[PDB]
Formats: structure tokens, sequence, C-alpha cells
């Protein structure tokens, strides 16, 4: 279960240097030890190592060994991973996990990159022409030209969570495009509004746009 | 590094159908202290990992007990005695025994389900890009089966196939289907300049490609 806070997305250059955190809010990690598990877009999970955060003692991986990190600070209930001399290779998603009821941290993407952060324009998609499907509405949302990953996309501030169809980032020129549509009775849409929640972590970019009625397209 | 092998790589189920997933170490996963350290991990696209089994058969909270593990020294096997929906996504088997803990390259489990025919959806580009000089043309293909799909754009009967960024969601935890989303992006002038605008899929589901036209100045 997703129990832990880790630190937003990292863009960092080639050859620097970073430091992932890993925290709780409802419980002292020193009591459980916490371990980091990586993984590069579209392949397995790889373990880094493990820490016993309340005296700092850690084994790392052979593959880490000197490339990685570990130290746990008990005073502000915080662990982490500090990562040198970065590569292509090392961009991927950074998981902590704690001894302690299979508790999870939600993932740090980290983009080793030397492009630039770009925060997104974000557009609503009000359908035409009066379309419906048996009696039903969908709505849309255009994430466009951000860089780089995550965007979280939510719908009525995540209340509307049912019949929503988040799709995966494309990248194209240094630039990603990501869209999401919400599926909605006709009775809702446009008598109750309809809000496309939009958050750029790296640039700390927040954006609301609310799906109007179009005017004559 | 004791190596962690999983048999399939792939797992295509009927809805309904008993599943296995096997996992074979590379050297023995009994420790001294008699226990086996072998768990098995689930993870749905895009989320963090969560855990099913523990000490090769203890089932987590929570986790059905359509799910079992059993095995000892170099072969493990997870059982799902019947699979649901919302069993899609990677399964891994993962071992603490030795140092460094290795993991399994994941089981990719799919279900098979019947036929589904997309729904199709076209949004003109909002004023707001068009303001901003852009404009994209937004085509979504909604809850179709199986995953391969094609489209094509044509504008004013012309197909165009510069511009267009397609992606794919994974199977539906619910449904089981999938959904696609193909934007062709222009400029406000090449956009203002034309009239038609059409997506257009070819599915296994029909003879002929289900088209949706959007025409300026109409609605």
């Amino acid at each position: 279960k997703v129990k832990l806070q880790q630190s937003g997305a990292e863009l960092v250059r080639s050859g620097a240097s970073v430091k992932l955190s890993c925290t709780a809010s409802g419980f002292n990690i020193k009591d459980y030890y916490i371990q980091w598990v990586k993984q590069r877009p579209e392949q397995g999970l790889e373990w880094i190592g493990w820490i016993d955060p309340e005296n700092g003692n850690s084994e790392y991986a052979p593959r880490f060994q000197g490339k990685a990190t570990m130290t746990a600070d008990t005073l502000s209930n915080t662990a982490y991973l500090q990562l040198s001399s970065l590569t292509s290779e090392d961009t991927a998603v950074y998981y902590c996990n704690a001894d302690l009821h299979d508790y999870w941290g939600q993932g740090t993407t980290l983009t080793v990159s030397s492009a630039k952060t770009t925060a997104p324009s974000v557009y609503p998609l009000a359908p035409v022409c009066g379309d419906t499907t048996g009696s039903s509405v969908t709505l849309g949302c255009l994430v466009k030209g951000y860089f780089p990953e995550p965007v979280t996309l939510t719908w009525n501030s995540g209340s509307l969570s049912s019949g929503v169809h988040t799709f995966p980032a494309v990248l194209q020129s240094d630039l990603y495009t990501l869209s999401s549509s919400v599926t909605v009775t006709s009775s809702t849409w446009p008598s109750q509004s309809i809000t496309c929640n939009v958050a750029h972590p790296a640039s700390s970019t927040k954006v609301d746009k609310k799906i109007e009625p179009r005017v004559t397209s | 590094d004791v190596v962690m092998t999983q048999t399939p790589l792939s797992l295509s189920v009927t809805i309904g159908q008993p599943a296995s997933i096997s996992c074979k170490s590379s050297q023995s996963l009994l420790d001294s202290d008699g226990k086996t350290y072998l768990i098995w991990v689930f993870q749905r696209p895009g989320q963090s990992p969560k855990r099913l089994i523990f000490l090769v058969s203890k089932r987590d909270s929570g986790v059905p007990d359509r799910f079992t593990g059993s095995g000892s020294g170099t072969d493990f096997t997870l059982k799902i005695s019947r699979v649901e929906a919302e069993d899609v996504g990677v399964y891994y088997c993962w071992q603490g025994t030795h140092f460094p803990h290795t993991v399994g390259g994941g089981t990719k489990l799919e279900i098979a389900r019947a036929d589904a025919a997309p729904t199709v959806s076209i949004f003109p580009p909002s004023s707001e890009q068009l303001t901003s000089g852009g404009a994209s043309v937004v085509c979504f293909l909604n809850n179709f089966y199986p995953k391969d799909i094609n489209v094509k754009w044509k504008i004013d009967g012309s197909e165009r196939q510069n511009g267009v960024l397609n992606s794919w969601t994974d199977q539906d935890s619910k449904d089981s289907t999938y959904s696609m989303s193909s934007t062709l992006t222009l400029t406000k002038d090449e956009y203002e300049r034309h009239n038609s605008y059409t997506c257009e899929a070819t599915h296994k589901t029909s003879t002929s490609p289900i088209v949706k036209s959007f025409n300026r100045n109409e609605c």
C-alpha cells in the first residue's frame, strides 16, 4: 500500500549528483528497514540495497556500491538515497519501501537530460455537435509540450475517478504530450462543472481548466 | 547473483480460467534459518508495486485466496485458481535469501476478452490553443478489443501522416478493453484552410473502417 511520501520528480544533468528522500506521515521510520528499488522505463525492478534507519547502517547491491549512498535522519523521519555521476542509465523511477505492512512510496521519476524544464499548456476538450454514446458524454483534456515527466492529471480534484482514461505520455522532439478523457452521464455535464486538474512538479506548475460548452465551431 | 527465471513471460488467460506462473532460481533459496525468502510482487503499470505472497506461501492481508504460492529449493509457483479482470498487470518473484536480493524478469498477464468495436470521439482545437497559434485535433478510440487498431487522418479527403501522435492505455482492470488517443497537430493557418477532418479506424470488429468526421462551421 502507498504510505510513504517521496520527493518530487528530478531533472538533472549527466555527471551531476542528486539526493532523493523518503518519509512517512503516520509513523517513525527508525524501527523498520527501508529498501530502495529502481525501475527503468519499461523494464523490471532492480534492488539497490537497504538501510536500518535508526543508525543508518546499510548494505548495497554490488552494482550500486560507489554509485549510491544511503543515509537516514531519524530526527526528521527521512531516509535518503544519493546517486552520483549520473548517466542516461540512471533515468528511472525509484521507490522506497518500508518493512511495515508492505508500505511503499509513490516513486520519484529521475530524468538525466540536458534538456530544459518546460511547463505544459493545458487545453479543455468539449464535445461538438451534441455527440453522445448511449446516454453519456466524453470530455477531454490535452496536456501539451512539457518536460520532463511526470504530469499528474485528475478530474474534479480526484473525486471523478470512474470512466477516466489517461493515455501514457509520448515524447516528440524533447517535449511530451499527454491526453485524458472522462466519460460521464449526460445529466451531469454541462449542468455540473468538470475541471481537468494538471500538476507538473518539475516546473512546480498547477493548472485547472474547466471544460465548458463550445461556442460555434 | 542468484538468477530468477520466470515462465511464461507473457500470459494470456480467458476470464474464469486458472493460471500458473513458474519461478526458477539459479541456487537454492532455503536459508540456514530453515525459512525460504521468496515473495511474489504485483504491479499495475504506472503504480507502486504491491506484495502478494511472502515466505513462499503466506498470503498478505487483503490478497484474495484465489492466489496460491508454493514450492521449495529452486522451484516456485504462483497459481490463480480463477482469473478475474483486476488481475491484469505484471507479476515478479523476488528472492531475499542471498545477497544481493534479486528479482525475476516479470510475467505480464493479459485477459483474452470478447471482441469490442471502438467508439470514436473527435475534438476540434480549443479556442485557447488557436489564440496561441496552434491547432490540435484529437481523436479518442474508446473501449475496444483486441488492442491492434489502425488510425488514419484525412483532411478534405487527403490522408495526412505527419504530425500525428498516438498513445494506447494498458488493459482496463474492469472491462479488459484498451483505448487509444490520436492527436493531429497543425498550425492555426493550415487548420483554417480546410473543412473536413476525418479520423478512420481499421479494427478486426468491422469489414470497413469506422469513421468519425467533423466539418468546420457546421455545429
